């Protein structure tokens, strides 16, 4: 075949990644075991360990956008609300 | 010519061939690697290695005998080879020497020695063997957690923690007399039936060997050493064989030996053979088979071995043979049938009657044990002709349809898909 470019991943048997010895896997095969292990105490415990663990990086732009938000919107109310002679003129232009 | 067995006290076997002249006695004693604990595990190497070395250096200066030894998984077969007319002096020193008194025997400096020896030797063979390694990783992943996972020669951390209490200890609850029994093969007629019991010529520690209390199981499994340094490649297929003492054990045998063995690199081996080997052949994808179906007293392991050289092929020739496994319990020629009977009769011959003593009173005593009495090859061959082709369909769909594989491979093993590309590929949703 056409000879091609180089690559980073090779197939099964030359698959690029660099050599090792010592290292050993094991297996249990899927019929061998419950397939609904944990199910409850890792689904309650670990979800709870997850959410605590990122819980801010979502809370704080939630929050800060969650203020803009409120605040543009009771300022809008603000304006068209008995102020459209004293107030929506001198900020419209 | 006929092999003869009794009972009293201790078990005494002798199958009388005047054909060969090198007459040999011995022990084989039911206990071995499944008889014993994993934490304590080259117990029986450093017994058979101690024996083995010092004991041989004893006889062969004074007097001319050599001295063997075996262990499998539960046997300790210390056959005494010697000459036709020399089996009185090997019964006295195997009766003076193994059984008592093992004070002069087991001397620090002796015992010290041989441990090291057998450290050495375990750690070469760990670096060089290769079929051998992935056949005891097979066997310690098949059985997980059982008194028959444990390998016959042991891990250096096992080897390293006993020093004599141990040795002793496993020698007084294991060589007793009720599982312990005498073998005569070679040419001897009733001197042995007569001379082992004698005023005292008797073992030790009367009493039983402890049971176990569990005694074998099965489970799917995997244990790759994934190492690219090693130039081949290596696996080892099982499907759970059938334990000896059931009406399967020759039939097995032959639904392996139906495949049979292959070595790529001979002139009269690849010409001959059956759908498998051809359609290898066409291009390059395996170097050897190995079809074996062990049986051992627990539970027998029906195997597959290669070790390959392509790399990039394994999976094809995974593929090729579990597609010949389910073509061997879908359909199978009559002539196929024909052959691998006489193939196995052969084999047979061959296997039981070779000139060898050694292998023959080995053999001998793995059956009195397991069997509690000796099979003469004519009722395997009476026994044999009568397996037909829907007893070996009707063995195979218990067997091998859908049933849970055990591989373990050291080597190049990275090509080879992890298990469900092995294990729900026997029945191609096609039967
Ligand atoms: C909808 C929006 C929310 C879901 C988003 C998408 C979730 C998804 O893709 O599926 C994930 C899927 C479980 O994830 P997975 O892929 O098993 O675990 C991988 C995790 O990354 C690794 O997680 P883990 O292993 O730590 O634990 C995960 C645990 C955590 O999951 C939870 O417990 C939920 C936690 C998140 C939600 C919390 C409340 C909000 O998941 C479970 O509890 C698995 C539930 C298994 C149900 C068993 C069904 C058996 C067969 C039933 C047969 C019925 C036959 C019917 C008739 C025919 O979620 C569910 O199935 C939970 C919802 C259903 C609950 C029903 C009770
Ligand atoms: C809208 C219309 C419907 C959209 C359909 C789109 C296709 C479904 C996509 C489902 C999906 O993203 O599955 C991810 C999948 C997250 O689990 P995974 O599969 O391990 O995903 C890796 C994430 O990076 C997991 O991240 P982590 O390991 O850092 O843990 C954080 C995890 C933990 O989330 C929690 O805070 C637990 C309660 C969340 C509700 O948060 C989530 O991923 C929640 C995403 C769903 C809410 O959804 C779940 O939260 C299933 C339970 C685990
Ligand atoms: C997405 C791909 C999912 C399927 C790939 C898969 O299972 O690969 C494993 C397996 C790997 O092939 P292999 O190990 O070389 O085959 C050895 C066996 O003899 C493979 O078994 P075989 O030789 O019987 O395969 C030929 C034929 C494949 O069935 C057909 O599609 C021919 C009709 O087998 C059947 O499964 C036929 C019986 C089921 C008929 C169901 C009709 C539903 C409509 O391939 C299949 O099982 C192919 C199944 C194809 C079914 C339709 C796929 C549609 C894809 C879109
Ligand atoms: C409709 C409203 C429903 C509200 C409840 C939703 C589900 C919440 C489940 C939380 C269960 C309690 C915390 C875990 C306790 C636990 O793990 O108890 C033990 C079992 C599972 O433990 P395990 O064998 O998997 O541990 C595996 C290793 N030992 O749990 C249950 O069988 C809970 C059954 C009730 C549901
Ligand atoms: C009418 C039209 C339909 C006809 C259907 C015919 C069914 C049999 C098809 C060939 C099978 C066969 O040939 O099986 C008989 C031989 C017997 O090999 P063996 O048992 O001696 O191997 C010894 C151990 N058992 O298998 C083979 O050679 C296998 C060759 C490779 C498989 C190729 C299959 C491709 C066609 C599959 C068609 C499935 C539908
Ligand atoms: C990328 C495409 C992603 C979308 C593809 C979804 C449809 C393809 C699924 C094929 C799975 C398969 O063909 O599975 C084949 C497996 C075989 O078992 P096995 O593989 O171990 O045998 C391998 C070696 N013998 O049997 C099953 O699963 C049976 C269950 C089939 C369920 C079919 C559900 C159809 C949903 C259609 C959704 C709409 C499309």
């Amino acid at each position: 075949g056409p000879p091609s470019g180089k690559t980073y991943m090779g197939w099964w048997g030359h698959m690029g990644g660099p050599k090792q010895k010592g290292i050993t896997s094991y297996a249990v095969s899927p019929y061998a075991q419950k397939p609904l292990q944990g199910i409850f105490h890792n689904a309650v415990f670990n979800s709870f360990r997850r959410f605590k663990s990122q819980f801010l990086y979502v809370l704080i732009p939630a929050g800060i956008y969650w203020y803009w938000w409120k605040n543009g919107n009771e300022y809008n109310e603000f304006l068209y609300s008995k102020a459209g002679r004293e107030e929506l003129e001198r900020v419209n232009v | 010519a006929e092999v003869t067995q009794l009972s009293n006290g201790i078990v005494v076997a002798t199958e009388h061939n005047p054909s060969a002249h090198t007459a040999s006695v011995g022990v084989v004693f039911g206990s071995g690697a499944a008889n014993e604990n994993p934490y304590n595990n080259g117990v029986s190497n450093l017994w058979k290695n101690i024996f083995l070395s010092k004991e041989n250096s004893a006889v062969a200066a004074k007097e001319g005998l050599a001295l063997s030894s075996n262990i499998s998984r539960d046997f300790q077969s210390y056959i005494v080879s010697s000459l036709p007319g020399s089996t009185d002096k090997s019964l006295d020193f195997l009766n003076q020497s193994f059984i008592q008194q093992k004070a002069n025997l087991l001397s620090s400096s002796n015992f010290e020695a041989t441990k090291k020896s057998v450290l050495k030797q375990v750690q070469d063979f760990e670096e060089n063997d290769h079929p051998n390694r992935v056949l005891e990783h097979l066997h310690s992943t098949a059985f997980q957690n059982t008194p028959l996972s444990l390998p016959t020669r042991g891990t250096l951390e096992s080897l390293e923690n006993l020093v004599v209490a141990d040795l002793e200890s496993f020698a007084n609850n294991h060589f007793l007399n009720s599982n312990a029994v005498v073998v005569g093969t070679g040419n001897i007629k009733h001197e042995d039936l007569v001379n082992s019991i004698e005023s005292k010529n008797l073992s030790l520690q009367t009493g039983t060997k402890p049971v176990l209390k569990k005694k074998a199981a099965f489970l799917g499994s995997e244990v790759r050493l994934r190492d690219d340094t090693l130039p081949k490649a290596w696996i080892s297929l099982a499907v759970e064989g059938e334990p000896v003492n059931s009406p399967n054990y020759f039939v097995a045998k032959l639904a392996a030996q139906i495949f049979g063995s292959y070595n790529a690199f001979e002139p009269a081996s690849r010409l001959q053979g059956i759908k498998l080997l051809d359609n290898i052949q066409e291009y390059q994808l395996c170097d050897n088979f190995n079809h074996f179906s062990l049986s051992y007293k627990d539970s027998g392991l029906w195997g597959f071995s290669t070790a390959t050289r392509n790399v990039t092929m394994i999976d094809d020739l995974i593929h090729f043979t579990l597609k010949q496994w389910n073509r061997l319990t879908i359909s199978v020629t009559d002539t196929e049938v024909e052959r691998a009977k006489s193939l196995l009769k052969l084999q047979l011959g061959q296997l039981y009657e070779s000139g060898n003593p050694v292998n023959d009173a080995n053999l001998l005593g793995a059956e009195v044990l397991i069997k509690g009495s000796k099979l003469s090859l004519g009722e395997a061959f009476k026994k044999i002709d009568a397996i037909t082709v829907k007893d070996v369909k009707a063995w195979a769909g218990k067997r091998l349809w859908d049933q849970d594989i055990a591989i373990a491979g050291t080597g190049q093993i990275e090509g080879l898909l992890d298990y469900m590309r092995i294990r729900s590929d026997m029945s191609m949703m096609r039967w």
